[PDB]
């Protein structure tokens, strides 16, 4: 609904919000604008 | 122990309640099950 | 990067009804205009 850059809903609108194949109550991890630190992208090598 | 941790910071007035499953994919397992080793949730830059 | 998301989906075990015979899985995203096409974020391969 808002310009936030971690926000997005959970659980949206009429729609069961599940595959099927989830059906649990764990979907989220919404939040954390951060990502760790990646060790097979771009700058794999260096990393490493 | 999916979503087991949780802050919930309380404004003036209103609340904003925010669990771990929202955040980590990372979960601290009870083991190593030999004694007092003490965990760690660390949670990513809660811009509340 | 940029504006989007982090999404941490949880999926349940291999089970023959709902998956079907074979044991992969792709997970897709769209805007979405059904019908706006769909991109392909993950693929794997769904444990028991």
């Amino acid at each position: 609904t808002d310009n936030n850059p971690e926000g997005w809903t959970l659980d949206k609108s009429v729609n069961n919000g599940t595959f099927a194949g989830l059906a649990e109550n764990g979907v989220t991890g919404l939040l954390q604008s951060g990502e760790p630190m990646d060790f097979s992208g771009a700058n794999a090598l260096y990393f490493w | 122990s999916s979503d087991d941790i949780s802050m919930e910071i309380e404004l003036n007035s209103t609340k904003f309640e925010t669990i771990t499953g929202s955040d980590v994919g990372l979960r601290p397992p009870l083991y190593p099950t030999v004694s007092r080793e003490t965990l760690a949730f660390p949670f990513g830059k809660l811009s509340i | 990067p940029g504006q989007g998301t982090y999404v941490t989906l949880i999926l349940k075990p291999y089970d023959k009804n709902t998956h079907g015979t074979n044991r992969a899985f792709t997970i897709y995203y769209s805007n979405d205009a059904t019908g706006s096409g769909k991109f392909p974020v993950y693929s794997g391969s769904l444990s028991v």
